């Protein structure tokens, strides 16, 4: 079925990602608000219209219920807020301003590492909100992940204490990967250098329990490229081109089971990718 | 019986498997087991098991 | 603004389980639109559902399980639960000492059978089938090194693998829960291997126990259920209105 | 509504807590609960975890409660409990084998 949702905002919309449990949409656009609707029996409520941008507001992403209803947003005056919602309204809490360009991408760490939210910014900074309780954050900044800017920043599922990594895509064609070590500084360990053009969205696939990593990452020129990592060990990724698109590719989804990727570019449309049994991604829209 | 007498798995999934039974019947001194098999099952899996190993088994 | 990438107007995006978000430039603000996509996913909400775990009994949950398939419509899952409630019996069970006969792990319709149905299933990425599979035949699992390497020979699911058969098993529990089936994803959890005297009736409390934050007089819990459906004070006569003071 | 003086007295202290303890007898638990509220009210004689189903921390009102188990030290939302107690008799945590409703009989 569809559950079209007018998003009732004052200029183009830059994301709109659901919740946890699929029964809130939170939608972010130029007119600097970020609008929660209730799209539960395909109804429109708008539950809250968060208004604390000064610039457009580029990505949300919702956190895991297991921490409560948090949401949390990067908009393009260097500003990152976290909204979380308390007693049925949705408020502002927590502000973050440590970074000196837009905030591109945030994406919450899995629920296994804790409550950690990712920011990756276009000086080429990357921040990580690691949370402690009793409502303070402190920031573990990756300074000059980026020689341009960091795009997107994507995590890697628990996988087996717990090793942290994430993959970042930034403004200098290329694609990084982090992990944390011991001691908790986060430090580079792979470089990704397939894409001629700018790396606008990196995406890990969710796991299943498979022994193999694979990585969905878009580029300025149109590329898209799935990285995967048959053998853990080795960690080595072997870029497919899944496709070449003639116009900009923007972002990239995969499925919970990991098996579909939600292609969607600059040419205003929208593409399911699912990989046939002879290893070559075929468009299934 | 559930495997031959029965969106769907594939028509030939099993037939490694029931091959490797009936070998590992076979290997065992159990030929009777693998020979009521094989005349049960017919051209199912006749096809699949080399004409010498088969005779062997029947002899 | 040199190095900020280009503003997006178009956006696809996997929301819930079995959603997708997807917004596109308008070409006065764009247009979300949420459509359902349960039929391109392996899984089905409605499975989870219908599918049920009781570690006492196998072959039964086995038999309901096919049915539940069939009433979905998932042929290869009818199959593949009847070739399970065949080769999951009670009368199958491995004997200690290696001599007596061959255990039916070693037979081709044991550990091979469960391996190739779990690399296919691995193959269509289908979570739900492969963790009810490896939760099914782990609940039956309930001269010293060839003791030892019988009782590593003796099991349907393959030692050497726990770790992905609870991995298969935790990625389903994380999907019943995104679905909203805490209880099915709280049974599907324990098949993972690796992990004060009442106010009322005035009987020792052993068991689940409700205890106020305010005040601390509490017992057992269908005791408070019962008492606090009616009355809204604490049953001890201490005044504390533990309905407001603890349902924080 | 006696003095303060008369009902310190040993002798009415020893009926009151004779009727409660004969009023437990016929599992008049709920009637006697309401005696106590009468009592205190005139006498001055008186007396964060994650549900295990939801991962939540801290009429139906009450199923916002933490029923904290005495044995396996594990909890949660009343109406979680009840209703995964409704139809399974095990702790829902993984690799506990207590029985939190089945204990107290
Ligand atoms: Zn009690
Ligand atoms: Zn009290
Ligand atoms: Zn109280
Ligand atoms: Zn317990
Ligand atoms: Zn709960
Ligand atoms: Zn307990």
């Amino acid at each position: 079925v569809i559950n079209t949702v007018d998003t009732s905002h004052e200029d183009m919309i830059h994301d709109a990602q659901m919740d946890y449990y699929g029964t809130r949409l939170a939608t972010c656009s130029s007119d600097r608000s970020v609008k929660i609707f209730d799209v539960r029996n395909g109804g429109q409520i708008l539950i809250a219209d968060l208004r604390g941008h000064e610039g457009p507001v580029w990505q949300v992403a919702w956190a895991h219920p297991m921490y409560g209803n948090i949401l949390a947003s990067c908009s393009y005056d260097r500003k990152v807020i976290i909204w979380r919602e308390e007693n049925g309204t949705w408020e502002k809490s927590h502000e973050h301003a440590g970074h000196d360009s837009s905030v591109n991408s945030v994406c919450w760490a899995p629920h296994d590492y804790g409550l950690i939210l990712a920011c990756g910014s276009s000086d080429g900074a990357i921040s990580l909100l690691t949370y402690t309780g009793e409502g303070q954050w402190e920031v573990k900044k990756i300074n000059n992940a980026h020689t341009i800017g960091c795009n997107a920043v994507s995590w890697a599922p628990a996988v087996v204490n717990y090793i942290k990594r994430f993959a970042s895509g930034g403004c200098d064609n290329l694609i990084k990967l982090w992990k944390e070590e011991e001691d908790g500084q986060w430090k580079e360990e792979q470089k990704l250098e397939a894409h001629s053009d700018w790396v606008r969205d990196v995406a890990w696939a969710p796991s299943i329990g498979l022994p193999t990593s694979t990585i969905a990452s878009c580029s300025q020129d149109g590329r898209v490229f799935i990285w995967t990592c048959d053998d853990a060990s080795s960690n080595t990724w072997s870029p497919k081109l899944l496709h070449k698109f003639n116009d900009v590719v923007w972002h990239v989804s995969w499925s919970i089971t990991a098996n579909i990727l939600a292609v969607s570019g600059g040419d205003n449309k929208v593409t399911l990718w699912k990989e046939s049994v002879d290893g070559q991604w075929v468009c299934i829209s | 019986r559930i495997i031959y007498c029965s969106s769907r798995l594939p028509p030939d999934f099993f037939g490694v498997l029931v091959r490797d039974m009936l070998h590992f019947y076979a290997e065992q001194g159990d030929v009777q087991m693998a020979v009521s098999v094989l005349i049960v099952l017919g051209e199912r899996v006749r096809k699949d098991i080399d004409e010498q190993t088969q005779e062997h088994w029947y002899t | 603004d040199a190095n900020i990438p280009f503003p997006r107007t178009s956006g696809a995006r996997f929301c819930g389980a079995g959603y997708l978000v997807y917004f596109t430039r308008p070409m006065a603000a764009g247009k979300v639109i949420i459509q359902d996509i349960a039929c391109l996913l392996p899984v089905h909400k409605s499975l989870g559902e219908l599918y049920i775990l009781n570690v006492n009994d196998i072959q039964e949950t086995c038999q309901k399980n096919a049915a539940s398939a069939l009433l979905v419509g998932r042929k290869d899952l009818v199959q593949v639960w009847s070739l399970a409630t065949v080769a999951t019996d009670l009368c199958l069970g491995p004997k200690s000492d290696p001599d007596l006969e061959t255990p039916w792990a070693r037979h081709p319709f044991g550990r091979q059978l469960l391996e190739s149905l779990l690399a296919h299933y691995c193959r269509l990425r289908d979570v739900q089938t492969l963790a009810m599979l490896c939760s099914v035949f782990e609940a039956q699992s309930r001269r010293e090194r060839e003791r030892d390497q019988h009782d590593k020979n003796k099991r349907l699911l393959d030692p050497a693998n726990t770790q992905q058969f609870d991995d298969f098993k935790k990625c389903y529990g994380e999907i019943l829960y995104r679905w909203g089936l805490r209880e099915k994803r709280a049974e599907v959890l324990k098949f993972v291997s690796c992990p004060f005297q009442c106010a009322i009736c005035h009987v020792a409390v052993r068991g689940s126990s409700n205890f106020c934050l305010t005040c601390g007089h509490g017992g057992h819990t269908s005791h408070m259920m019962e008492w606090f459906r009616t009355q809204e004070v604490c049953p001890t006569g201490c005044g504390c209105h533990c309905l407001l003071e603890s349902t924080f | 509504g006696s003095p303060l003086d008369v009902l310190k007295d040993e002798r009415v202290q020893y009926w009151i807590e004779n009727y409660r303890n004969l009023l437990d007898a016929w599992r008049f638990w709920h009637k006697r609960a309401e005696f106590d509220i009468h009592r205190s009210k005139l006498d001055p004689s008186s007396k964060l975890p994650r549900c295990a189903l939801c991962l939540i921390n801290m009429l139906a009102q009450f199923n916002n409660w933490f029923t904290w188990c005495h044995n396996c030290r594990h909890g949660g939302h009343a109406g979680h409990m009840l209703s995964w107690f409704r139809d399974h008799a095990e702790c829902p945590v993984s690799a506990c084998t207590c029985k939190c409703m089945q204990l107290d009989t």
